[PDB]
């Protein structure tokens, strides 16, 4: 695969809980992906296994439905449960087992101890997606965003609040994770969540329009 | 940093400077008076209409009604300092209806009967400039009731026990106040604080000024209509300067924004655990039994306590240094205004 | 208020009225299964330590009660709640974690303990809420041949993190040699049985193991257990429980914006301010019903015992626990007059009052 | 000390309102020494003769 | 050699910040105000100043006082040599007696002992097993600690708000101070007073 580098460019903002605040300035300590940061762009047309440290921030553009779900996990080639994700349009499928996959995952496009099994809406419905994936005391947190932007170029500048969807109690000690790409071509972005301080600001109508991060330089720790 | 500008004054054993005109100039000098009255209602404040807090709140003796004793004196003495600023005249002197006092405007000062609020044009002016932070003696229960838009501070200050009082002399009075000391100082002079209002010319008052600082009387009589034009000029540069500038008051500004802040800390210490489960006295005394709860409630309510003593001891401390500003406003009321001061700088 | 028979002439500031709540609502989801505690507490044999058994609750009625007539234990020790008010608030999901330790070791489940279990088999949050429930089975895990089918592990690599479970089997190794597959020299396999025996002593006797964790409300709440409903009454300062938060105050009709995965609202001083009823999907307001302070306009005791009484800060068509409109509350008991006198006690905006011969009353002026 | 630090959060804003004090009286105690001393618009020089 | 106090001072978080006027301004504004009043009189305090010879200001502050300008004009080398005795005297009680100004010492002498009250306080256990932090850390697991470090903050807390307190009556006390002192040269220096005993 072909990797380049992009600036973050003050993106992946998601709510913290589920509590409706408006007109007011929270502060909140979580793992956030950190202002200017240096995402990682990937071009597949060719797969070592991506690091997964402390939660990823995953962004695509994929008009057309190619990316499909990851394999979250330790060894990723059975032997375990590890973490799956399989969207086939209508449902999703988080069975915590194998697929007996190489090294290259692929999925062909024309039950030994499993754990945990769910069942939900579809995942994957001018088309950047947005998913942060988070690994807290056992507990696996995905959240979410769907975008529209004008040109495809790089990652655009503004806000846009990620929503949580899917909590699950499973996953155990995940550090590696891939991509599935489903061939009958990707352009997807990766950045690293860090444990860091924000500022958020909720408008009247109870949504974060505006964040600062408290160590990016001394004028926002000013403002914190 | 620079001290200022480098001088060199040409000192001899036989040579004198001696002016040989003048200037007359119109200064503003700005005073705090009084502040803000606040009352705490501790049931409120700390327990929330929770009987169990209410009876472990009171084996801690009387901590409370000293609070509510100290903050009720200091209400007492902010009325007391705008009494003894304001209210030294003993009766309302009104000018005469034709305005004519030797060629010396006082429009701008002297009140009109256009609008409701009998105020001056510069007293319109610094009522303008001075933002409040929207004080809890106009009635909002009633608004705060009727939830529109999103939740005040006002109305957390409010629902959580903290009750704004209003003044006991509102702001017509005090400008009514003024306009008499204003009405006995252009037309008796300083004779109307030594007794009964004697009139007098103003003219022959000013030129008794003169005489006061050292001038002979016969400067102002041959140089009346420039000394007119200089002392409204310089009442048209207060006014210029108070239209464009919104700096210069900024210290009446502070007398606010504390009374304000300080509120703001108080409603929010209401949202810290103090080393117990959780801020919220309703899920403490949900989640656990009797003594696991009375544990965490102590605990809630020695931080909440401790909280509100130093409020009202930063509270003390500022209407300590309120009065003293207020004894030197009325010392300068009653020296610069009512007669006519030789002390330097002063 | 004043400790004394006889008070002086002034205002002085005597109490708070509170509009007393008249009645109660209970609001709970209408969910009518039986939640299967039976399935959990007593089975034919219990996993062990390092593949611990977890069991989710939830979409039922969590009946408590009925946990002691399953299992013969002492202690439902718990940390984050009390097991007497178990039935009266409720939870989100429950989670049942079912295995049998050595009575050594059922200290070691506790939140910041290190040890044997706690650090490489089984290890429970600093921050856990729920209940641990530990019995002893001797009667029924324990052979006189000795009892080799509950395995735990001796150590590992590296420390365990909360609520983390591990199964494959790798020889460690604790020199530059590899094993290479081989248990021979400085190669030791983790897995070993505890061999329980009834001829053993009272601290080396298996113990089975429970550990019921909710977690905490902020979804819509699942599982919780038989608290009758209440129909629902708006404004009127009544005592709500909403999902087992209880109150006092009047509900209220909104316009608030929820994004449908919000439940609550807060304040600044992180009080509830909306709510969500758990029925309809309605969002409510929650405004304390009206309150504030009372204060008393006297005389001298010596001169007469005619009191007025000022309701501070309040559009006064709301007086109960002659009538006068001021802009510091209104007066009850004053007369006001269409005069002007020297200030005697003051009141307010401009308004003093008095006691005066015009039958001797007690007058308000300005 | 982290552990310290993270009970210490739980007391609220007691350390915001010591500092904003201490910074108060400090900027005081300038303004004290400006408004004795600095009196004068321009700094004069006495003459070379005595 | 040794650890010094104002070392400990610094290693616990107290901090001393230097002042915005250095003593170099402090002197350079003295000797402005004293060219000012001896060159011009007090016209320098009411606008441009304007030159007068010294025996002169001197009549004009007798004028001031009640006794009529011949008699400084006949009498002048007698003030000169009693003000010349007077000034000299000043010299000769400064240089031998260390009490005069021991007022400005309380100044130095309560902010140095308040802040030494404030290291002590480190050493205190509030109730708690030790007054070390990495030793309660050490010695106990979390629910034990946390009480300990819960009794040791409260402590620490209550010492911390005593001391900011103590600072800020004793900062409404210097304001006045320093109010007279504005006063007091606004007044004397640049004018002449006819206040009894001020
Ligand atoms: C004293 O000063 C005043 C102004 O401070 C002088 O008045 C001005 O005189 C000029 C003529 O040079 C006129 O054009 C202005 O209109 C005057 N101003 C006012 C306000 O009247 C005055 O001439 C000076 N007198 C002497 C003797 O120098
Ligand atoms: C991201 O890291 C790469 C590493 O070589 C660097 O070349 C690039 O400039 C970085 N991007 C930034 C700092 O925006
Ligand atoms: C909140 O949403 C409404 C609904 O469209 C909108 O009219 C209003 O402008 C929004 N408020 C903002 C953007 O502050
Ligand atoms: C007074 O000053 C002038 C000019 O500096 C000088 O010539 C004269 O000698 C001085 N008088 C005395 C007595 O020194
Ligand atoms: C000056 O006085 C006249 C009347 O004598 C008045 O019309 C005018 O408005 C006054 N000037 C100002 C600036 O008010
Ligand atoms: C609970 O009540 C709501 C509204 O009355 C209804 O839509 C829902 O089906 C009910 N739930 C059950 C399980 O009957
Ligand atoms: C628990 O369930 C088993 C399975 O049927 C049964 O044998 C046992 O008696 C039950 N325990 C109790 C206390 O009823
Ligand atoms: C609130 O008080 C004002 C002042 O008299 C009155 O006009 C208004 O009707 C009151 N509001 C009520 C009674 O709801």
């Amino acid at each position: 695969r072909t990797q380049s580098y992009t600036n973050s460019f003050t993106r992946g903002v998601y709510y913290p809980d589920k509590v409706f605040r408006s007109s007011v300035l929270h502060s909140t300590q979580d793992l956030f992906l950190p202002f200017f940061s240096n995402v990682t762009w990937f071009h597949a047309i060719h797969n070592p296994a991506l690091p997964f440290n402390d939660g990823v921030y995953f962004a695509s553009t994929e008009k057309s439905n190619i990316i499909r779900g990851w394999i979250f996990g330790t060894t990723l080639d059975s032997k375990t449960q590890s973490l799956l994700i399989v969207n086939n349009a209508t449902n999703v499928v988080i069975k915590v087992c194998e697929f007996q996959f190489c090294n290259d995952p692929f999925l062909d496009v024309y039950a030994n101890n499993c754990t945990f099994e769910y069942v939900s809406q579809p995942f994957l419905m001018k088309n950047l997606r947005e998913f942060v994936f988070k690994n807290i005391d056992g507990y696996f947190k995905i959240y979410s965003k769907h975008t529209p932007i004008n040109l495809e170029r790089d990652l655009p500048q503004g806000f846009s609040a990620l929503e949580p969807l899917v909590d699950l109690p499973i996953g155990i000690n995940i550090t590696r994770f891939q991509t599935l790409l489903a061939l009958h071509a990707a352009a997807y972005y990766v950045g690293y969540l860090q444990p860091r301080t924000f500022l958020l600001k909720y408008n009247e109508n109870g949504t974060i329009t505006d964040a600062v991060d408290c160590a990016l330089d001394p004028l926002s720790e000013t403002k914190c | 940093m620079s001290l200022g500008a480098e001088n060199s004054v040409a000192y001899s054993n036989n040579s004198i400077a001696i002016p040989t005109n003048f200037t007359i100039s119109v200064t503003t000098e700005i005073l705090p008076v009084s502040m803000t009255k606040t009352s705490v209602d501790c049931t409120m404040y700390i327990c929330g209409d929770s009987t169990e807090c209410s009876n472990l709140l009171l084996q801690y003796g009387s901590f409370c009604t000293q609070l509510k004793r100290a903050l009720t004196g200091i209400a007492v003495e902010q009325d007391k300092n705008t009494q003894e600023v304001f209210a030294q005249v003993k009766q309302i002197y009104k000018t005469p209806p034709i305005k004519y006092f030797g060629g010396f405007n006082f429009s701008q000062i002297l009140p009109d009967p256009s609008k409701p609020s009998k105020r001056s044009f510069i007293e319109d002016l610094l009522f303008n400039k001075v933002t409040l932070a929207d004080a809890g003696f106009i009635k909002q229960y009633g608004d705060c009731l009727g939830d529109i838009a999103a939740r005040d501070l006002i109305c957390a200050q409010k629902f959580n026990g903290l009750t704004v009082l209003p003044p006991l002399l509102t702001d017509e009075m005090i400008a009514q106040y003024t306009s008499a000391l204003l009405a006995g100082t252009i037309t008796s002079g300083w004779t109307f604080g030594a007794g009964a209002a004697l009139q007098i010319p103003f003219a022959m008052q000013m030129a008794y000024r003169f005489n006061g600082i050292g001038v002979t009387q016969n400067v102002l009589y041959e140089n009346q209509k420039l000394i007119a034009n200089q002392f409204n000029s310089a009442i048209g540069k207060i006014q210029d300067s108070l239209s464009s500038t919104a700096s210069a008051l900024g210290k009446l500004q502070d007398v606010v924004n504390h009374n304000a802040q300080a509120l703001n800390t108080l409603v929010k210490q209401l949202s810290s655990k103090f080393g117990a489960i959780s801020s919220v006295l309703n899920d403490i005394l949900s989640r656990l039994d009797k003594v696991e709860a009375e544990v965490q409630i102590d605990r809630l309510i020695t931080g909440r306590l401790q909280s509100l003593q130093t409020y009202v001891t930063q509270q003390l401390i500022r209407a300590a240094e309120i009065r003293a500003s207020a004894n030197l406003a009325a010392t300068k009321m009653s020296e610069c205004v009512l007669g006519q001061s030789k002390r330097v700088d002063f | 208020t004043l400790k004394s028979f006889t008070v002086e002439k002034g205002i002085y500031q005597t109490s708070n009225f509170r509009v007393q709540p008249t009645e109660s609502i209970v609001r709970f989801p209408n969910i009518t299964n039986l939640c299967p505690f039976h399935e959990v507490f007593n089975a034919t044999t219990f996993a062990s330590v390092y593949a611990w058994n977890r069991k989710r609750i939830s979409n039922c009625v969590a009946d408590y009660s009925v946990i002691y007539n399953f299992a013969p234990f002492f202690a439902f020790k718990c940390y984050g709640v009390s097991p007497t008010k178990l039935n009266d608030l409720c939870f989100t999901n429950v989670y049942a974690d079912s295995f049998v330790i050595r009575g050594n070791e059922v200290s070691q489940i506790a939140p910041g303990q290190t040890g044997n279990i706690a650090d490489y088999n089984y290890k429970l949050p600093d921050d856990f809420t729920g209940c641990v429930i530990a019995w002893n089975s001797n009667k029924l895990d324990s052979k006189p041949s000795g009892n080799y089918n509950y395995l735990y592990r001796l150590l590992r690599k590296s420390k365990l993190k909360p609520f983390e479970r591990d199964i494959s089997t790798e020889i460690y190794q604790a020199g530059n040699k590899p094993c290479n597959g081989v248990a021979g020299p400085n190669c030791y396999s983790p897995l070993q049985s505890y061999g329980f025996r009834p001829t053993y002593g009272v601290g080396h006797q298996p113990y089975r193991v429970v550990v019921l964790s909710f977690e905490l409300l902020h979804a819509p709440a699942t599982v919780c257990g038989p608290k009758k409903s209440t129909n629902l009454v708006k404004n009127k300062c009544v005592n709500f429980n909403f999902n087992g938060l209880t109150g006092t105050g009047v509900l209220t009709e909104s316009n608030k914006k929820f994004l449908p995965f919000q439940q609550f609202g807060r304040d600044i001083a992180d009080t509830t301010d909306a709510v969500r009823d758990p029925q309809t999907l309605e969002i409510l307001d929650i405004t304390p019903c009206s309150f504030g302070g009372v204060s008393v306009i006297t005389p001298g005791t010596n001169t007469s015992n005619q009191v007025a009484v000022l309701y501070q800060g309040v559009n006064c068509t709301e007086v109960p626990v002659n009538v006068f409109q001021t802009r510091a509350g209104c007066l009850i008991g004053a007369e006001y007059v269409n005069n002007s006198y020297e200030c005697d006690i003051p009141i307010g905006a401009g308004i003093c009052a008095s006691y005066q011969t015009q039958s001797q009353s007690i007058i308000a002026y300005t």
